[PDB]
């Protein structure tokens, strides 16, 4: 014998909403979830016979989306153990769910505790966006073409002084770069010493609050036997903006409830599944070295 | 054989450690405003042991604020002490990463809060017996404060409710009356309001 | 940024000119009687202060 | 040189089964009586 | 973007250029162009956000 370790299984309880962020701005989302009352997640329930009815006090704050969205599906006729929420005007609105079999639908046999989901204004002003997580490199001055000889970059201070933008970011070498600080800084792209014809621009500097895996494109809620559907993996602050470049740090690991099911494969921020056989899996996804 | 444990040799050697994987931040929870305070950016390794003074030059240290307009920060002519300042009323949470700018590693703090130290909309009201208003007030600390409310004669005007949180107001005779508002907030470690 | 600072030598005064909003702290040192900023002795009082 | 206008914006009563109503309170008798006015979110009903 | 909690700050160049104050001015949720040919830079914040 080179070990014994020692697992304590318990067969009971109830229900409650889990995400990881409860703010959102109007125009972004943030992806919620069951989990249980002992602490049940999805790779512990999620393939049985359990149906979820979910529930919004008001719509008008913010709207439930569906999973599968793109093949035509609504958030009851998925009954699913995660949705989306959009925010549509600023406010707090709550969301509720209840769990049935899928068999019995007349009786619920567990209830949440409603999650408050508070949408924040947005400033109804397009302005060219970024979001960085803390001590990365940017290509975005490559991938819009603003490497041109003749463009210049300069930071924006606040007229309060509190806008350090050497405290958030670093602009060399045609790069943008972010430090190891929380903020957002404002930058101009001038050219040929022009400020008339001038752009301008904001980075947030962040650590990612929450993760999204989504189906790029679905067809059905469903993946054949011997065929394959990707899942694209969205990174989001504390507000729901989605990060603009990941970083070399953002790796990511992926587990799978009932094995041989199906086969996953990672590559870049995407998972791409394959059936292999008959079944219902939880696929579990996570940052792999912040697996909260 | 009994007390062997405490013979050091008098020869004390120096050990270094080559490698900060915790940061300790070192200031006041509470500020006026128009009124400054320092914070000390405390750095250790591995083994909880710290880096001195002398080594903040070589380390890239980036603060974070969530709430600026608050609570302004600037660096001092020590590179491990910045200055803070109060600008106006409320609450910001502060953190700092330290970055290795050989390696790109990097160590954050845990966040912190620090507060800053109310105002009443309209200062004069009007109105007619039977009338109705809901008081409106700006700053203080929006996230940590009670706001109550008391009338100085409830007979004159009196406040909708059963603990005078609300604002809510009616007109009940003709006659002048003051309503004091007041924000409060409660000590999480002792319990005491303020 | 604030604001200007504007004195003559031997002043017993200083002007103050407006440049931006915000809060100017404004601070004063004597060339003969220095300050109480002896930081030395405030190290070994803090012990039992 | 002023004016003023009012703008809307949107006992015993017999009823039938599915149909609605609007309870209301004589505000200007509670007024006339030296009582305040109940809150906008006050449970009075 | 009248809207209470709203606010509006001009935004100076790190060379000191953009003197905002000779090319407009920014009041009772109003801007105003002034006598001088130039370019300003803003910022709608909000919040203190």
């Amino acid at each position: 014998i080179i070990g014994e370790d020692k697992l304590m299984v318990y067969v009971k309880t109830g229900i409650r909403i889990h995400s990881s962020i409860n703010k959102i701005l109007v125009g972004n989302e943030a992806k919620l979830r069951v989990v249980g009352a002992n602490g049940e997640t999805p790779f512990t329930y999620g393939t049985v016979d359990l149906f979820f009815k979910w529930e919004c006090l008001d719509s008008n704050i913010a709207t439930l989306l569906p999973i599968y969205e793109r093949a035509n599906t609504t958030v009851e006729a998925e009954g699913s153990f995660s949705v989306r929420v959009m925010g549509k005007n600023a406010g707090s609105t709550s969301i509720t769910v209840w769990a049935y079999s899928g068999g019995d639908k007349t009786k619920h046999l567990f209830q949440a505790a409603s999650l408050q989901i508070n949408v924040i204004p947005d400033i109804p002003i397009q302005t060219t966006s970024l979001l960085l997580p803390l001590n990365t490199p940017s290509s975005f001055i490559v991938n819009n073409h603003l490497d041109k000889t003749g463009i210049e970059f300069y930071p924006l201070m606040d007229g309060h002084g509190s806008s350090s933008c050497k405290d958030v970011i670093d602009i060399g070498d045609n790069k943008i770069v972010s430090l190891d600080k929380i903020g957002t800084c404002y930058v101009s792209a001038v050219r040929d010493g022009r400020m008339d014809t001038s752009k301008l621009f904001k980075i947030n500097s962040k650590p990612f609050s929450h993760l999204e895996l989504l189906p790029i494109n679905p067809t059905s809620t469903v993946i054949p036997i011997g065929g394959s559907m990707s899942f694209a993996i969205y990174l989001r602050d504390d507000i729901g903006e989605v990060f603009t470049e990941y970083g070399s740090s953002a790796i990511f690991s992926s587990e799978v409830s009932n094995t041989g099911i199906i086969s996953s494969s990672i590559d870049a921020n995407v998972v791409t599944i394959k059936g292999i056989r008959a079944g219902l899996v939880t696929l579990h996804v996570y940052l792999k070295d912040m697996p909260h | 054989q009994k007390h062997q444990q405490q013979q050091q040799s008098n020869t004390s050697p120096s050990i270094v450690q080559i490698s900060v994987h915790s940061i300790e931040l070192d200031v006041q929870d509470m500020v006026q405003v128009g009124d400054s305070i320092n914070l000390i950016v405390k750095g250790f390794s591995q083994n909880g042991q710290q880096f001195d003074s002398t080594q903040y030059q070589y380390m890239n240290i980036i603060p974070h604020i969530d709430n600026p307009n608050v609570l302004s920060m600037t660096q001092s002519s020590d590179s491990q002490v910045f200055t803070l300042k109060g600008l106006d009323q409320g609450l910001v949470t502060l953190s700092v990463t330290i970055q290795n700018p050989k390696t790109s590693f990097s160590a954050t703090s845990k966040t912190i809060q620090i507060q800053v130290f109310f105002r009443v909309s309209p200062s004069v009201l009007h109105l007619v017996p039977g009338g109705h208003f809901q008081i409106h007030w700006t700053g203080g600390a929006p996230i940590r404060q009670d706001v109550s409310f008391v009338s100085s004669d409830p007979s004159i005007v009196n406040l909708s409710g059963r603990e005078d949180l609300v604002g809510e107001l009616v007109a009940l005779k003709v006659g002048e009356a003051t309503i004091k508002a007041i924000a409060q907030i409660v000590d999480p470690i002792t319990g005491k309001k303020t | 940024k604030i604001a200007s600072l504007s004195y003559q030598p031997n002043s017993d005064f200083v002007t103050v000119i407006p440049n931006q909003q915000g809060y100017l702290k404004v601070e004063v040192r004597d060339i003969c009687l220095g300050s109480d900023n002896n930081k030395d002795q405030q190290q070994q009082y803090q012990q039992k202060q | 040189l002023d004016d003023y206008i009012k703008i809307f914006v949107g006992h015993q009563p017999i009823l039938h089964v599915g149909s609605m109503i609007t309870f209301s309170i004589a505000k200007d008798q509670l007024e006339q009586r030296g009582f305040s006015l109940p809150s906008s979110d006050e449970k009075v009903w």
